[PDB]
């Protein structure tokens, strides 16, 4: 009986999590312990930090007898995960100090079982401390809205200034073709709460970011119907996709200075 | 100019 | 209060009009007056004339205090209009002798307002007189049918001969692989009148055209469920997308000689 | 009255058959006789044999007064067939010792008739005898499943070993990233018989194949909801798409040795 | 050969 | 190595 054995009722969530990170992270460790499967990695260009946790509770069931780091090239992992259908049952297994990650995908449509032994790699990356931050401003908004805003602005500029104040949260750009801004205001939608805009303002704040990285983060849009963006002077932007239960995918982006 | 991420976090 | 202020209930129509012309026209003036927003421009290669009018009546509301030419690079305009959702409310504003076109897009889904100040350019283009023509033949047909005919023929030939006579309208090509023709005949569809073929024949006519440009015109297919093609010796082909009310998008194509 | 006149109620089937073969075969003869329209051709690289028959019964009606070979470049044929809508009526005509194949497409949506005269070519290819084979193992399975298995495995390896025994049919690969296998087991789905896995095992067998060619064969997936794969030592793999009635599209693939 | 468009219209 | 197809079939 291997040290790690973690079963997902549907492969979809793991496919989507990896899809949301693979354009940013070449290789990383999946840290497996009693609490679940976590990942922390800087992006290739060292402008962002990816922080992920799939809690044990999201599995059915989850067993991890001893702490296991699974060092993985995400392109390699993608070539295996592609074989899993969204509706496949998916099981991860690994021995102590493993050489491979064992992935088994069971079709829910016919009697087909896929089994992969993915070679692991040795990854030396230091764990970074994410401090407790009281943000000057946060905004929760529909995920796809954030995706469109950032993607569309990126067509006219490499940079975006994000300002939060009493009049809302404004994304503004200046480029060759002119100026653009997108303003979101505190808003409640009773029937469709995912369309609400919830702004928590402690203190006005204004910071500038690379749109390329924000757009990359929006590859997580399928994971959550809402996104939370957190701003403070002197700290990275936090773009948070809170998942079911206490699972999360978070991106921290260093500002321009 | 774009800041690097490391300068915002401490090593554990 | 700016000289021009023109509100569309839905951005869709303007998105689609620009999409239908941007592959042909690099830069042009939008001529704004009491009657509406018009555009006339030769295509980049001076083989075709684009003639467009969005009548005041299509707006809700429309105000233009004095005549205004808005000189615009269509690639630049596209980078802004992309930000508008089809279902956004869209307002164009401009001052007298403007430096920018002000575009405001209001989401109908959440409390999001996009605002762009698009830099204008100075465009010296002479206005061409489009004369009154009694065509030898016209055909009204389903838009998408015309799109497929032209696109599919273009796979085997650069040129198409269009002949109108008592036996209908024939598009014919000769190429390396052989010969192709597509014949449309006078036809009434009672339930689905957009599928009708209405041919008005004054006089047999036969002319040859570049398929590349016809295919380009079919980027207007989404604007109207029917297209009208008008042929006469000694005049350009007219490919007409008549819109709601008296608004239109028209393309005139010089023949091969 | 031409020697060949063959009418399809819907162009779809011929479009799909050519689409399933054109990436493998540059040029070939369509052999027309009393029984129907057949094709046999090696693929460009001489690793596979394509064997096709559209029986007379699939047409409405079919007439072939004398045997006719129609030598065709499939890229050229594709440029014509693209013009046919799936729902068009399609008629093939050809004279004795023809110079062209005449194709007529009649729209079922409006009064549009497309007519093409596709230049033929002289093709000298010897007819190969396909012998009677009692396969060591066959498996019938959902077409799209086979498509995904082969396409997904091809991401990690150029080669696949196919083994049939009492424990089912296993596709296995070994590559840079690790090992992969997909196992199918005898399975009945009462409601959805296309999802059944039917394995006929005479004798255990194991052979290795190029995934590239298997993936190419899966361009036939739209023709049939199930595929039959037949394995024997010393013979090519047979991948069979049996169509309505006694029509078929079959691919034979030489093994690696 | 392809004709140019200008020769079909007069300048206003 | 990949075998060619011809060696599996006879010419008619
Ligand atoms: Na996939
Ligand atoms: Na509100
Ligand atoms: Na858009
Ligand atoms: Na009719
Ligand atoms: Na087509
Ligand atoms: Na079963």
């Amino acid at each position: 009986a291997m040290a790690l054995e973690a079963r997902l009722e549907q492969a979809s969530i793991l496919k989507k999590v990896v899809d949301a990170i693979k354009d940013l992270v070449q290789d990383c460790n999946f840290d497996c312990n009693d609490s679940g499967i976590a990942l922390q990695a800087m992006d290739n260009s060292h402008v962002a930090l990816v922080s992920m946790m799939l809690k044990a509770e999201g599995f059915s069931p989850y067993r991890c007898d001893r702490n296991i780091a699974l060092g993985v090239n995400l392109t390699s992992l993608t070539k295996v995960l592609r074989a899993a259908q969204n509706e496949d049952i998916l099981t991860l297994k690994a021995e102590d100090a493993p050489d491979v990650l064992n992935l088994v995908f069971e079709s829910s449509e016919t009697d087909r079982i896929s089994e992969y032994d993915l070679k692991l790699m040795d990854i030396d990356q230091e764990h970074l401390g994410i401090p407790e931050t009281e943000y000057a401003a946060t905004i929760t908004m529909p995920s796809n809205e954030f995706k469109r805003i950032t993607t569309d602005l990126m067509a006219m500029s490499e940079s975006v200034t994000i300002e939060a104040n009493k009049d809302g949260v404004k994304f503004s750009c200046q480029g060759d073709i002119g100026n653009g801004s997108v303003t979101l205001r505190q808003h409640t939608n009773v029937e469709k709460p995912n369309e609400s805009i919830e702004i928590e303002l402690s203190e006005p704040v204004s910071l500038t970011f690379s749109l390329k990285y924000l757009v990359n983060f929006c590859k997580a849009s399928a994971l959550s119907n809402t996104v939370k963006i957190c701003l403070s002077n002197e700290v990275p932007l936090l773009v948070e996709y809170s998942l079911g239960g206490s699972s999360y995918l978070r991106f921290y982006l260093a500002p321009k200075i | 100019q774009q800041a690097r991420i490391e300068g915002f976090f401490k090593v554990i």
